[PDB]
RNA sequence: GCCGAGGUAGCUCAGUUGGUAGAGCAUGCGACUGAAAAUCGCAGUGUCCGCGGUUCGAUUCCGCGCCUCGGCACCA
């Protein structure tokens, strides 16, 4: 919200300066976003009064004569261009900010132009460039200087948080460093009213929509422009003067942030009535804008006999027709209190967003009509000369806020301070509270204003803030914790150490967006997302990736893109989404090898993988192994899936060759486990000091066959005094049959309490030749 | 094959260009019905039969020799890199001072050859000192060893094998200045037979709450959480008076063992005692810093770590540790 | 990756102040993101989170008891809905920290993203005092600047904290306010939304004659700042020359 | 060890990598001598750059190669 | 949900009297090496966003919707 200092400085007349105000409404809860000094207008601008217009025969342009002192002419092409009207004339010789190169005497259209009489943008007042600004016409002295009557301006933009509407209008925002201590100056309406019936009737029929509706009167209206101090202060805050009328309007709405709005009686009709839009029928906006109507909007209209004809958007924007003009002498006021979902969906279905909308939307004093009725219609007897009637028209009794338990004891409990109660009760009163207590809990009752006080923590805010937060002191609390919540952080610190362990034998980390293509759901042969999104950033964000592989080959690829990784093993630990969410771990092996820099000899792919894999759960101190499994994205040559302590939780292998063809990357290999893994507790067992009897053996077995029923028959059968076992070598060669392949075993025994005899060995190295005979297999 | 199949854009390019975009350009425009048409033809009805059928030819011809090639035990042992592990000694400490970590203690460590001032006098166990007998003091003998106190200057007296980590209370103390909570693990070194539950070499774990306000309820209630984190919520404290030269109130204590039914004696503890603060801020002067332990009091506790270990990871015998055995060592590979 | 090195210092900073590290999911309901928190349809204070909704029969979202939790599925706009789990799981008082990954719908930039990292951090308990969150805030900042390092707290809104606040530490070795992230005192609507839910599953409720704090911060702008990485779609970028960068923060 | 640093030093700022793929001992070579092959690698922050930049520094490197006392086959 | 600009070969990207869909590292066989590199011809993975048009190989008129941006309106 834009804020001009010297604007609120006029309601809170002591502020120190631009700088001090942005730490006051700092401390308060407003921070600004920016500062800036507004209308730096050369001592070349003054005011002049153009005495007359007068159209340039054969164009488009007019010769202006105007009183600038001495008598002048310039030439403009400006619409509202027009006699007795006064101007922002630039002299022949004035450094423009809006323009740039120096304004001097120029001959146009057959006259000499004697410099050039600005407009919004020309002066570098507002964004407006379409005409002139248009002063009262005896505003000033014909010659002097503009800035002796339109100072350099401060505006700070403060954000205003949706808890704060009161804020929305700078006397609200002023009452707030009033409780600082900040005196404060509210204006007084000063009507002088005439006891007399009102044109026209009120005859509301959406009081849902319509909660508080308001019309005042004024008649006998004098338009003109505003006064150098009502265009001043409008444009600081980013709005354009309009006139007399119009301006007072707006004016008042930011003072208070009580939208209103002036409708010309001529075509309100009988009287006003407030509905809904007829599906169908058609409003012309302010904007120029010609629209529809769906039949939600809540309409301000009017009606002539038996036709009913809208008028304005409620709470949103009047309608164009309507609009005040020079030509206008009677308007109907409306000051109103608009239901604020029915503006929100409105303002949005037209693409809206009005200041009178953004007020309504996000809430308005519910009882604060009134007092703006009296502030809008004295200022229009002021600067339109209006004769302002006695009587408003009122439609909806809202019920004044109710009363919060407010124990100042409390509120040094919970902010951890010791502001002495009277200091409490003061602030409170000061925001315009009604402390109706004896103490020790009293009934505060908050100004109508207020939406955001509802309950007695809300109050307490209210002394915090007054009271300023660096006033509530550092502290630490002592406790023990209830029960429940002993060793909750274990499935955090396992999975972290996981991370770290990674980390350690070699593997990078990674964090790859949770979204997914839905494409790669057919280009990498997975089954399609069941979470989709109803809003997704690009069709390739999508949906939610169900695997996290997927992406650490893409960023590979992407990799090998943007720089050619000679080699890489990669990692991720992230969320997963399919039936459940699940956390997973996944993996990425891809390049030469681990070898020697030099020396050809690599030691790479699919084992060097299962290498660290296995060297991983190893440190883990967890049972591993693989065993083929057909997985839609893997060399069906090289797929299987993983076990963990024995339960299936994923799959290691090497990406399927058609894949890796279509994003045009090398071979490569990954797994994907899920999270958590097994959890085996640990069981200290003293090993025994005395020797391992160890042999070796080999075992002819069909090339068909895995080594991983080989070892679990091995092992098995082995016997329990077995400590190890191993496979020191594969040979598929010469001495052997056809489709043959031999496993030597490195096998070793061990008893706990004595040495073994090799007649114990033997009666055990045989039963593993039984079974390995019993099932099908040789013995070298 | 293709690698030429591919080249042969230009070999089919630039020649057939030889007969529209090499044949007077400036005028082939006002000649398009048939002959430019000829090329707009073969120029597509070449590219895409020919470049796509060359490719997916291949693409059906290498993706397949992997296919079939490519055919692995994937259950084969794999690549044999190393996997670390951890002593148990620090998987233990570690836990321990996580544990302490969570009720805002520091971690510092101290030196293993201390100074007569630190390890006794500094902590009231002065000369023929009756109660300078539960420690049994190693002896060292070193010229040219230097030595260095807590503001790294030059510390004075006979060296020796700190015989507990308590020392590490009068440095911190000279060093910092209150409020604190310390607790430094460290290797120990005692001169005693050797057994099942003893060793000649073990390590502690110092705690050190100074700061004014600090009571023994406190004390209480560290010991009471070092017991909830290891047993759980169905764990208890006991502590029973004891003597120490360096804290007045003096407590021995005990956590209670739900899954084993047992009290376990942990260490001691208590209140420092008032020659110690004494003798640090006293330490101080004589380095020039003005003294900070004037108004303040605090508990002091030290535990057997090795002990605590024993008890929670089994291991029936206390010699194991610093024993060296890898089938014993690897047994802890994963306690995290 | 630099939002771990970060997320576990800042752990292990609140670690020591006896705060205890859990995760929740990413994929919310409309009831624990928005309602339960205070922040009803047609919401205006709705709208400082750009909702990702979400569509997927056959997904089982479930809530903290493990039970079937029910509402309109998204992507949760804030770590803050682990206030009302971890509450409706626990019992007071109790110290938690709660880092997360969380999405937002808005144009990224040099300083912004759709799916970054904040650390919720709640200790509810009788007795508790905003005083309590201010030296929490005091301590992450020593921590993470030293001791010529100071905490501002300023007044800002947030439907699920009764004297809301937004905090800044200040950074000595550059000599500029940092925004790190919100906090407050628990709103007195969470603590009757989460009672509210425990009777709907029968448990007793708990949270009725406590107080507590809340706060929540942005990682990544912390990490950035922190490892001075300028940009921060760099994180989620995926370049190994950018990660390796880190190799060793620690 | 004195080799790359030697190579580094003078193979210019814009070096990015370096890497030893290879060590020879072998026949085409001179007595009691070894070929190290590297593998440079050179980049640009802003923009791309030209093989003129490379070699006005991949000679750099050859020239102070030489000035010490070895050769590049 | 308004004016206006860009979105083209493992990558960085200009462009438009058009024969250039390409230039700058980088990349594919012979052959100089044992294995490479500085090399000489010989060549283009490119749907120049997607659905449809556009000349003899189209990027560009031209249609609507998409990745990108400034401003704008909100406020992370
Ligand atoms: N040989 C040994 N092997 C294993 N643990 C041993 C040990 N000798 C001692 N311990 C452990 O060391 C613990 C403490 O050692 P102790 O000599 O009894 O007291 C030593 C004091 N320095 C501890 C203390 C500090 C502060 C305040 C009060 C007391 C014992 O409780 C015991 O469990
Ligand atoms: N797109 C983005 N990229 C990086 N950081 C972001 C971000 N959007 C938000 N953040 C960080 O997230 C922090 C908090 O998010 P915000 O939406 O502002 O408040 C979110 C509340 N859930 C935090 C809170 C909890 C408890 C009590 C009070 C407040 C910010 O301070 C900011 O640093
Ligand atoms: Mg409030």
């Amino acid at each position: 919200m834009r804020v001009p200092f010297s604007w609120l400085k006029a309601y809170v007349p002591e502020l120190e300066s631009p700088e001090v105000l942005e730490e006051r409404l700092a401390g308060l809860g407003f921070e600004t976003d920016r500062i800036e000094r507004v209308f730096p207008i050369p001592r070349g601008v003054v005011f002049a009064r153009v005495l007359e217009a007068h159209p340039i025969p054969g164009t488009r342009l007019k010769r202006l004569v105007l009183d600038a002192g001495r008598t002048v002419e310039v030439v403009s092409g400006a619409e509202n261009a027009r006699k007795g009207i006064g101007v922002a004339l630039a002299l022949p010789g004035t450094e423009l900010p809006g323009l740039g190169q120096k304004v001097g005497e120029r001959v146009i259209q057959g006259v000499r132009s004697f410099g050039m009489a600005l407009s919004p943008r020309e002066l570098g007042v507002g964004e407006y460039g379409g005409g002139l600004l248009e002063f009262p016409e005896d505003a000033l002295p014909p010659g002097t200087p503009l800035s002796e009557a339109w100072p350099e301006e401060v505006v700070l933009d403060l954000e205003v948080t949706p808890n704060r509407p009161d804020a929305l209008g700078l006397l609200g925002l002023a009452r707030d460093l009033h409780a600082l201590g900040y005196a404060l100056v509210e204006p007084e309406a000063a009507l002088k009213a005439e006891a007399l019936p009102l044109p026209f009737a009120l005859k509301v029929e959406d009081p849902e929509g319509a909660p508080h509706f308001t019309l005042g009167y004024a008649f006998g209206l004098r338009v003109a422009p505003s006064p150098l101090w009502m265009q001043r202060a409008l444009f600081a805050a980013g709005m354009r003067p309009i006139n007399n009328v119009v301006d007072v309007t707006n004016y008042v709405m930011l003072e208070r942030a009580q939208p209103m709005h002036a409708f010309d009686l001529r075509f309100v009709g009988e009287g006003i009535a407030v509905r809904r839009a007829r599906e169908g029928e058609r409003l012309k906006t302010l904007d120029g804008v010609e629209r529809t109507l769906h039949p939600e909007d809540l309409v301000i209209a009017g009606w002539r006999g038996e036709e009913s004809f809208p008028l304005g958007l409620a709470g949103v924007m009047g309608g164009a027709e309507s609009e005040v003009r020079e030509d206008t002498e009677a308007i109907a006021l409306e000051v109103a209190c608009f239901d604020p979902v029915s503006i929100r969906k409105t303002a949005r279905r037209h693409g809206l967003r009005t200041e009178a909308s953004h007020r309504f939307e996000r809430g308005v004093d519910p009882l604060g009509q009134v007092p703006a009725q009296r502030r809008a219609l004295s200022l229009l007897q002021a600067l339109a000369g209006a004769r302002v009637a006695e009587a408003l028209l009122e439609a909806g009794s809202p019920k004044p806020p109710e009363a919060i338990p407010f124990r100042p004891e409390y509120a040094n409990r919970l902010l951890g301070t010791s502001y002495p109660e009277a200091e409490q009760i003061a602030i409170l009163k000061r925001l315009g509270c009604r402390v109706e207590g004896e103490g020790p809990t009293y009934r505060v009752t908050p100004p109508s204003h207020r939406l955001d006080l509802r309950l007695e923590e809300d109050l307490v805010e209210e002394v915090a803030r007054i009271e300023g937060y660096e006033t509530i002191p550092l502290a630490l609390p002592a406790f023990f914790p209830a029960p429940d919540n002993r060793a909750v952080e274990a499935p955090y610190r396992k999975e972290q150490r996981l991370r770290e362990v990674l980390s350690g034998l070699g593997f990078q980390e990674v964090y790859t967006y949770s979204f997914m293509d839905p494409e790669d759901a057919r280009r990498f042969r997975l089954d399609p997302p069941r979470l989709l999104l109803l809003n997704p950033l690009a069709p390739e964000k999508a949906a939610l990736r169900t695997h996290l592989f997927p992406g650490l080959v893409r960023v590979l690829k992407e990799n090998l893109d943007l720089d050619r990784p000679e080699r890489a093993l990669l990692f991720e630990v992230g969320r997963v989404f399919r039936e459940r969410e699940e956390t997973h771990l996944a993996g990425l092996l891809f390049g030469e090898g681990v070898g020697l820099p030099w020396a050809k000899e690599r030691l790479s792919g699919y084992f060097l993988l299962k290498g660290y894999l296995e060297a991983l759960f190893a440190r883990l101190g967890l049972a591993f192994r693989v065993e083929a499994e057909a997985f839609p994205f893997l060399h069906p040559g090289v797929s299987g899936r993983v076990l963990v302590e024995g339960e299936e939780v994923g799959f290691l292998g090497a990406l399927h060759p058609e894949i890796a063809q279509e994003l045009e990357l090398p071979p490569v290999h990954l797994f994907e486990l899920r999270l958590p893994l097994p959890d085996k507790p640990l069981a200290f067992q003293d090993p025994s000091r005395h020797p391992a009897a160890f042999r070796d053996l080999a075992v002819v077995v069909p090339a068909p066959t895995p080594y991983g029923e080989v070892e679990a028959l091995v092992r098995e059968a082995a016997g329990p005094y077995l400590e190890s076992l191993a496979l020191f070598d594969l040979y598929q060669g010469p001495p052997l049959p056809e489709g043959h392949k031999s496993l030597a075993f490195h096998l070793r025994f061990r008893h706990p309490k004595r040495t073994l005899r090799d007649e114990e060995v033997e009666e055990a190295v045989s039963r593993v030749a039984e079974a390995l005979r019993a099932r099908g297999f040789g013995l070298r | 094959l293709e690698e030429l199949k591919a080249l042969k854009a230009r070999y089919l390019g630039k020649k057939g260009l030889l007969t529209q975009e090499m044949k007077g350009l400036s005028a082939l425009p006002l000649e398009e019905r048939r002959k430019r048409g000829q090329e707009l033809n073969a120029i597509k009805a070449a590219l895409e039969a020919a470049l796509e059928a060359r490719e997916k030819a291949l693409e059906e011809a290498a993706l397949k020799e992997a296919l079939e090639r490519e055919r692995v035990d994937v259950s084969l042992p794999g690549a044999s890199l190393f996997s670390g592990g951890l002593h148990p000694i620090t998987l233990m400490e570690r836990e321990l001072v996580e544990i302490f970590r969570a009720l805002g203690y520091q971690a510092v460590e101290g030196p293993e050859v201390e100074s007569e001032f630190f390890n006794f006098d500094a902590l009231n166990i002065p000369e023929h000192h009756p109660a300078r007998d539960m420690w049994d003091t190693f002896w060292l003998t070193g010229e040219g060893f230097r030595l260095e106190g807590p503001l790294g200057e030059e510390v004075e007296g006979r060296l020796l094998l700190r015989t507990h980590t308590s020392p590490m209370q009068v440095r911190y103390m000279v060093a910092h200045t209150p409020p604190f909570r310390i607790v430094v693990p460290g290797r120990v070194f005692r001169f005693e037979q050797t057994d099942a539950t003893h060793e000649a070499v073990f390590h502690q774990l110092e705690g050190l709450v100074v700061g004014e306000g600090i009571a023994m309820a406190h004390l209480k209630g560290a010991i009471y959480e070092l017991a909830q984190a290891l047993f759980g919520p169905d764990s208890k404290v006991r502590f029973q008076p004891v003597y120490f030269p360096f804290v007045e109130p003096g407590a021995q204590f005990a956590v209670w063992w739900p899954e084993g039914g047992k009290w376990l004696e942990l260490g001691g503890a208590g209140m420092v005692h008032p020659k110690v603060f004494q003798a640090v801020d006293a330490y101080r002067e004589r380095l020039g810093l003005p003294p900070a332990y004037r108004g303040v009091t605090g508990f002091a506790f030290g535990l057997g770590v090795e002990r605590l270990a024993m008890l929670r990871y089994g291991i029936p015998d206390i010699r194991y540790f610093f024993g060296g055995r890898l089938k014993f060592l690897e047994q802890f590979k994963g306690v995290l």
